[PDB]
């Protein structure tokens, strides 16, 4: 029995090397937060992506405030989603990049991402995951919007009726047509986030543009607001 | 004439009752119980908030049940602590101020870990999630009671003295020295020094905390059920105010001891100030299990039904 | 109407099979199965708890000795096992964190895995160095890696979300024969115990019989109602058993062509991410959404016990080779041996 | 219009490859598999648990 | 084997009105929530209106609320759809989809092309 007693020995100092390397491994794993890149295939992927700079998956690195991010773009999949959408059940947030300015197009592009929202926050494994919203297309929805082409009532019968919120910060120079066009699209998406969400996960809509610049940091102080109330759970004893 | 009169006598002074002694531990008895009760049912059938609560209720229920049998137990047989047990003599006023201090602070250092625990966590969320984990929190309360059982076996070395306060039913740091010695007034002060940085310090974390919970709940603003941010900051601001009011009293009886003169000093109305400041130290064992147990069980939340 | 022709006799062949069901469908197994006795109360108690993993767990897969088994995670590692001791033998660092299905050979001596990078990586762990490396990754699928299995130390059969099952050739990295016919992701996949025949079940409510040296489908059962999240042959080779999302698991026959019992209760309304037989077939292991696994009668329909231990849900499942114990994994990364 | 075409004579040519095989009855089919676990139920550990010393899995 | 039959299209002057039906086999048809969508012949698939499993909870597309009505007969495994005062726009091929799962709130994969729940559709035809 003394060969079996090196033979345990052994792996015994085998596993405790291996528990070492899962330490600084862990240590790594939870200074690092993941997020998923999602949405429609004509609205700005490559735009969000590139404000920092065949496969399955792409990744993104980028360090904001010394803080290390992770965002996946899915590459090569079929549009049926229902099936490896769970893999992105842990994540920090949901990046979800609508082209707002599609609610008339050659079909309903709006409603399609709607209804794709729809799915994505009353999924039972996703409840708990906070979504992102990033309106993109600001200059093409205030082109369309101003030379009176097309309409939103069209595909949106409840337009007509629709007033500018009282807690609205439409920005300068902009004439209370193309504000009211992104406001309505933003509570569209608001009226699915307020029936069910039961204070376990957050939508989080910004009105970001091509020239922006600046949706790190807006990501940054969104995922900050998600950890922080993780962290009040616990408060909860009983 | 000497300062303590209490100091050699065998027996309590006519004209006090274990009324005011009994109710103390009655309600914090229950109270404690009650939330162990609670905690454990859940527990068993974590977080780092979960095993630093655990620590403070055990804390909160040993000095309940070691410390105030030992005082009725004076009340009941009229003999002070100094002829209580005849096989211990002065052995027992020395471990009860022992103690008693010792429990004075432990429960110090460890509010200002829950202190400082909530401040992390909501005003550094980062910060929190890469350097504190479960090993830390599941490790304060050995830590911080090692510390206390150190710093508190001081006078023992020879720095410092426990003396018995009236009506000899309890015994304590002594704060006043007729000849001012530096040895007596040294540990005195020290010993409230630092209890009024940990005193100060949990504040001033409380604050922090408590200005992260009204900035979160005034982001959601913009846009039984669980419980939001503003009824979280209603507790802290319960528990700053009662920990704060609990522990200025015996802060200030060392302060005034060691430098007034105890010439312009009349014993008989320093004797009973120096029990009331005791008596409000011990207030905070009471209101430990409601304010970090009791109201936030769903058990207790159906009958007020919060706003 | 030359389309409507073709959907004529497509819908004429159907009723065709459907009637020669019928006609051999005489009896069933239930009413067999009638006067046997039943198999009582089944209790299993958690002899081993696994930690190190810092994500949930996709899939395992127990070694041919019934020592050694391999887990996947999200975390990007794959950690093998000594189950008898609870010992991490290795643990490799993979270039993709979101692996979704694992492989052991059974000649103890490669490790493969895949996940939504849509390549196959096979590890080698004999290398003379001592460390374990990439040996062989195998491109060639459009779609997320849902299951692999070793045929030898040369070719594996893995599944994808492509639509498409195929057979590589480990050591040229070429495709040698693809497997198609499926209108759904397949997700997951049985090797028979000869390994000239392995089914499949994917996202069309629908399980596939295959011919590995032909390269055809033999086959097609269309019991379920929903997709078919796993698949587990019977020890003999002449039936399977299969779990879907309508929180139901069914019996098939190979050489009747039809399905021979349903394993439903009314209060189970959560689907089912794996199953796996005993080693005598008598008992049928499924995994739930509901947190616990169930222990069916397999002749009988009727529940024998619960395992409940695991805190998320239950993701895979796997009995040894030697019917020793049961082993499960979890969202709560975690794994339990039980006996 | 022509891929479904050829994908609608590929059913077809499927359907009838799997409607011209040969089917036993379920009754022989079942009475295999009961005969099966009959045949292997004192080799199962699951169904009859093993006592200590042959256990690995106890301690 | 789960199936869906629709029946009901056709030609029909503008303005006009057409019942579609959609008979189900091969699955509990009171468990599932189920869906309808059209095909443009230019464009993809695009979601119509949906019904729960038990009704009372009925979303319409915006181009077709208070013009469409979807309806559910429980009892005898039918959907139907009831199109009134029909526009031009309207010509598509239209589908009886179900959702993939029983007791679930979400419906994710109806509108994608290759779903194997989805029926095989009828022509409807809005011309003069
Ligand atoms: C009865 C008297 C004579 C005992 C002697 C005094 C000390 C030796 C005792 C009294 C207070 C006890 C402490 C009271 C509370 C705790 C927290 C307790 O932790 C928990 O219960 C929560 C889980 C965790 O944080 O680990 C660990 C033991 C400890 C430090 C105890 C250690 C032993 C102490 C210091
Ligand atoms: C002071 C150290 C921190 C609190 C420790 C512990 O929880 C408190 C115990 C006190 C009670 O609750 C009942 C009893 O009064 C006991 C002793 C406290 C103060 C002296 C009163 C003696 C008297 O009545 O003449
Ligand atoms: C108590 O006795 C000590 C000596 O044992 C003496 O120094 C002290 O003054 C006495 N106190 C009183 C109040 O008599």
């Amino acid at each position: 029995t003394e060969d079996q007693r090196n033979e345990e020995k052994a792996q015994r100092e085998a596993n405790k090397k291996i528990e070492k390397q899962l330490q600084k491994d862990k240590q790594v794993y939870r200074a690092t937060h993941r997020l998923l890149l999602l949405g429609a295939g004509e609205s700005g992927k490559n735009t969000i992506v590139k404000q920092m700079r065949t496969s399955g998956i792409f990744e993104t690195k980028f360090q904001v405030d010394k803080v290390n991010f992770h965002m996946f773009d899915v590459g090569a999949q079929r549009d049926e989603r229902r099936k490896w959408i769970q893999c992105f059940n842990d994540v920090t947030a949901i990046i979800f990049v609508v082209a707002s300015s599609s609610y008339n197009m050659v079909t309903n592009r709006l409603q399609a991402a709607l209804k794709l929202f729809d799915s994505i926050w009353n999924n039972k494994w996703l409840r708990d995951t906070s979504v992102i919203l990033f309106l993109n297309k600001q200059d093409l929805l205030a082109e369309k919007v101003l030379a009176g082409k097309s309409k939103i009532e069209d595909y949106f019968p409840e337009f007509a009726r629709y007033t500018t919120p009282e807690d609205a910060t439409p920005e300068p120079g902009e004439d209370p047509r193309v504000t009211r066009a992104k406001y309505f699209i933003r509570d569209e998406f608001l009226r699915i986030s307020t029936a069910s969400g039961d204070g376990r996960h957050y939508c989080y809509p910004h009105f970001t543009c091509a020239v922006d610049t600046e949706n790190i940091r807006r990501v940054f102080n969104d995922c900050r607001d998600i950890i922080q109330r993780m962290h009040l759970r616990q408060y909860e004893l009983l | 004439s000497p300062f303590y009169r209490c100091q050699n006598t065998t027996s309590v002074e006519k004209g006090n009752s274990a009324v005011m002694g009994g109710v103390l531990f009655s309600t914090g008895l229950l109270g404690n119980l009650l939330a162990l009760g609670l905690l454990a049912r859940s527990g068993l059938g974590p977080s780092v908030f979960y095993m630093l609560v655990c620590g403070l209720t055990v804390t909160d229920l040993l000095g309940k049940c070691l410390l105030s049998p030992v005082v009725l137990a004076a009340y009941a047989q009229n003999r002070s602590l100094r002829v209580l047990a005849p096989a211990l003599d002065n052995s027992l006023c020395q471990a009860f101020a022992f103690f008693m201090s010792f429990f004075g602070l432990s429960s110090t250092l460890q509010l200002l870990a829950m202190a400082l625990e909530c401040w992390l966590s909501l005003g550094h969320p980062f910060f929190y999630r890469r350097h504190i984990t479960l090993r830390l929190g599941a490790l304060v309360a050995p830590v911080v009671s090692a510390f206390s059982l150190a710093f508190c076996a001081l006078p023992f070395m020879g720095f410092g003295k426990f003396v018995q306060y009236c009506p000899g039913t309890w015994c304590f740091i002594q704060m006043v020295h007729e000849e001012g010695s530096l040895s007596v007034l040294g540990y005195s002060v020290l010993y409230s020094s630092l209890m009024a940085l940990l005193v100060l310090a949990t504040v001033l974390c409380n604050l922090g905390a408590m200005r992260n919970l009204y900035a979160m709940h005034r982001r959601l603003q913009r846009h039984p059920q669980p419980l939001e941010e503003l009824d979280h900051l209603l507790l802290l601001a319960l528990m700053t105010v009662l920990f704060t009011m609990c522990s200025l009293p015996v802060i200030y009886r060392a302060y005034y001891g060691a430098f007034k003169d105890v010439k312009e000093k009349n014993r008989t109305s320093e004797e009973a100030e120096d029990l009331r400041a005791l008596r409000f130290l011990s207030v905070i064992s009471i209101v430990d299990p409601w304010i970090f147990i009791i109201f936030r069980s769903p058990v207790f939340r159906i009958f007020f039904h919060k706003i | 109407s030359e389309l409507d022709q073709l959907r004529q006799e497509a819908e004429q062949l159907k009723n065709q099979i459907r009637d020669a069901r019928k006609a051999c469908a005489d009896a069933t197994l239930s009413q067999i199965t009638n006067n046997i006795d039943p198999v009582g109360r089944i209790q299993m108690r958690t002899r081993r708890t696994l930690r190190g993993h810092l994500a949930k767990i996709y899939a395992m897969h127990w070694g041919t000795d019934s020592r050694l088994l391999v887990s996947a995670s999200q975390d990007g590692k794959l950690i093998i096992w000594d189950s008898y001791t609870t010992n991490k033998v290795h643990a490799i660092p993979l270039r993709s964190s979101w692996v979704m299905t694992c492989a052991y050979a059974p000649s103890g001596n490669y490790v493969a895995c895949g996940g939504l990078d849509n390549i196959c990586s096979i590890y080698n762990l004999k290398t003379r160095e001592g460390n374990v490396r990439v040996s062989r990754e195998l491109a060639g699928h459009t779609g997320y890696l849902s299951c692999c299995r070793f045929l030898d130390d040369n070719q594996i059969v893995t599944s994808s979300g492509d639509t498409t099952c195929a057979l590589w050739d480990i050591e040229t990295g070429q495709q040698t024969t693809t497997f198609t016919g499926h209108t759904g992701d397949v997700m997951s996949l049985s090797l028979a115990p000869d390994t000239r025949l392995f089914v499949s079940g994917a996202c069309d409510a629908s399980a596939k019989l295959w011919d590995v040296r032909e390269g055809m489908c033999r086959q097609t059962f269309t019991g379920h109602e929903s997709d078919i999240n796993a698949i587990c042959f019977f020890p003999n080779g002449n039936a399977f058993a299969t779990g879907s999302d309508d929180a139901t698991c069914r019996l098939f026959d190979l050489r009747a062509d039809q399905e021979l019992m349903t394993y439903s209760h009314d209060n189970i309304i959560c689907g089912i991410t794996s199953v796996s037989f005993s080693k005598s077939g008598r008992l049928l292991l499924a995994g739930y959404d509901d947190f616990n696994c169930n222990v069916w009668d397999a002749l009988k329909a009727d529940r024998a016990g619960v395992l409940a231990g695991h805190d998320n849900r239950v993701s895979c499942l796997g009995v040894t080779d030697d019917g020793m114990a049961v082993a499960t994994g979890s969202w709560d990364s975690f794994l339990k041996i039980w006996n | 219009n022509t891929a479904s075409i050829a994908q609608a004579r590929k059913l077809v040519e499927q359907l009838k490859m799997e409607a011209n095989i040969d089917r036993i009855k379920v009754s022989k089919a079942a009475a295999d598999l009961m005969a099966y676990c009959e045949a292997h139920a004192k080799e199962d550990p699951l169904l009859t648990p093993v006592p200590a010393s042959e256990n690995p899995f106890r301690e | 084997q789960v199936q869906l039959q629709e029946s009901g299209g056709g030609l029909v002057q503008p303005g006009g009105s057409l019942r579609l039906s959609c008979a189900a086999s091969g699955f509990t048809f009171s468990n599932y929530k189920m869906n309808w969508v059209r095909q443009a012949p230019g464009k993809g698939l695009e979601w119509v209106s949906d019904i729960s499993q038990s009704g009372a909870s009925i979303s319409y597309t915006g181009s077709v609320k208070g013009r469409f009505t979807i309806s559910r007969d429980n009892a005898k495994n039918t959907l139907y759809l009831q199109m009134n005062s029909l526009k031009p726009e309207d010509t598509a091929v239209y589908y009886c989809a179900r959702c993939p799962a029983p007791f679930t709130r979400d419906c994710f994969d109806v509108t994608s092309t290759t779903y194997a729940y989805r029926g095989q559709g009828t022509q409807v035809t809005v011309s003069s």
